[PDB]
């Protein structure tokens, strides 16, 4: 229990409703390595995700890339949910297309 | 620019009985190798990943790593018991080298405990980092007794690695040297006001990593531009967001400017409207 995770959600391309895209979630700067990460669609877990290998940076904190192929729309709300020893409850960060 | 070989290892000891060891290799910013513990094999991630090495040569490295992984593991648990170190343990190792065109070759072998540096292989032996608590010094004394391991590590670093990397560079140069032009878009962020605007600039899909993104009024950089972290895409290109917290009236005439090596001097300029 040292460093708590940063969570950043973003897309590969500018969101255009009804067009194919990729939603990325980058979890970084956490320690120790034990972590749980999920991409969310309207609150529900996305099963067809892909992730990268656990890695770390010069300062020894760990990072992880999650991503899934998706199509944005007016209605659908996408998010990234993380759980870690440094958190008292899983943290959720919402994809904001205009941010 | 430079394309160092970074060999990463993540060994997690939860208790005396449960441990997990995984590794990867990065050449420059490209991940070339994967080593899972649910596999007694080192997976190559690019067709040029094996460099100029035979399968005989390569297949031995396969076996030498397994012996390493287990030796390291029991050695750690043993240090833990001697030095009364409490579980769980987070050991990390960052080792490799980088080849210089075309004379010398520098190398490095760093190990961290619980996310903090403790020791490294400097010259023909192990040295503790200056901060290191004193138990690390006892560990150094033990480690430095093993002249066999020393010479081995020194050989890998000063000999094998450089030789290996040179191969990788020859075979993968084309992919390393590639340039990928980014695309940029504008958007309105969460109101810092009212009555304010958060001007957000998106730059995504660029390679390699070094980029330049600033909000501008003509040729005047906006001291106030706040760039975010450079984030990775699944396709080995990056993503960067730059914001400006401004009075709504200021937005008019403001532009977002992207400078990247792939653009060949032709900056991307997006105007706020
Ligand atoms: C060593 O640790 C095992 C649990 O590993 C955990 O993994 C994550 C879940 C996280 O908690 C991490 O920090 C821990 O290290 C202990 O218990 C169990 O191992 C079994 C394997 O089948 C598995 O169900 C779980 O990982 C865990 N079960 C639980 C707690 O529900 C081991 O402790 C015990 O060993 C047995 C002799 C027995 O005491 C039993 O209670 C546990 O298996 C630890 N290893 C040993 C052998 O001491
Ligand atoms: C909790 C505190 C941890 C501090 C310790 C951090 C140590 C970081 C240094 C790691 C270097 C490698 C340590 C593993 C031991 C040897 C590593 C290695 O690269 O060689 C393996 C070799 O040790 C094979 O097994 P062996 O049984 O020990 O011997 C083989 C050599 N002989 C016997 C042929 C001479
Ligand atoms: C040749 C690439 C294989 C790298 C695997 C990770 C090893 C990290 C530990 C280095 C001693
Ligand atoms: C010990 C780092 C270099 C390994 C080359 C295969």
């Amino acid at each position: 229990i040292q460093r708590t995770p940063k969570i950043q959600v973003y897309s590969r391309h500018p969101a255009e409703n009804g067009k194919s895209n990729f939603l990325n979630c980058y979890v970084s700067g956490f320690h120790p390595s034990d972590i749980e990460v999920d991409l969310l669609k309207n609150g529900e877990r996305i099963e067809k995700v892909e992730h990268s290998d656990l890695s770390f940076s010069k300062d020894w904190s760990f990072y992880l890339l999650y991503y899934t192929e998706f199509t944005p729309t007016e209605k659908d709300e996408y998010a990234c949910r993380v759980n870690h020893v440094t958190l008292s409850q899983p943290k959720i960060v919402k994809w904001d297309r205009d941010m | 620019r430079l394309f160092p070989l970074r060999c990463l290892q993540i060994s997690s000891f939860a208790n005396s009985s449960w441990t997990r060891t995984d590794g990867l290799a990065w050449l420059g910013e490209l991940q070339t190798h994967s080593w899972s513990q649910d596999s007694d094999t080192v997976r190559s991630l690019k067709p040029w990943s094996q460099g100029t090495f035979s399968d005989q040569q390569w297949e031995t490295l396969q076996h030498i790593f397994r012996v390493y992984r287990s030796s390291f593991t029991r050695d750690v648990k043993e240090f833990a018991k001697m030095l009364r170190l409490s579980y769980p343990l987070e050991l990390q190792v960052s080792a490799g080298c980088e080849v210089h065109p075309g004379q010398a070759s520098n190398n490095f072998f760093h190990v961290a405990f619980q996310g903090k540096d403790i020791l490294s292989f400097q010259g023909t032996s192990w040295e503790p980092t200056q901060e290191a608590p004193l138990w690390v010094n006892l560990a150094i004394q033990v480690l430095n007794q093993d002249k066999w391991t020393r010479e081995t590590v020194q050989w890998l670093l000063q000999g094998t690695c450089p030789q290996f990397v040179s191969g990788l560079l020859e075979s993968g140069k084309s992919e390393l040297k590639k340039q990928v032009k980014p695309k940029a878009w504008l958007s309105r962020g969460p109101s810092p006001g009212p009555g304010r605007l958060l001007l957000v600039c998106h730059v995504s899909g660029f390679y390699p990593k070094p980029v330049w993104v600033k909000w501008m009024r003509g040729e005047q950089e906006q001291q106030g531009t706040q760039p975010g972290d450079i984030l990775p895409n699944a396709d080995e290109t990056w993503y960067l967001r730059a914001t400006l917290d401004v009075v709504a009236g200021e937005a008019a005439g403001l532009s977002c400017r992207v400078k990247h090596s792939s653009l060949e001097g032709q900056d991307i300029v997006l105007y706020w409207h």
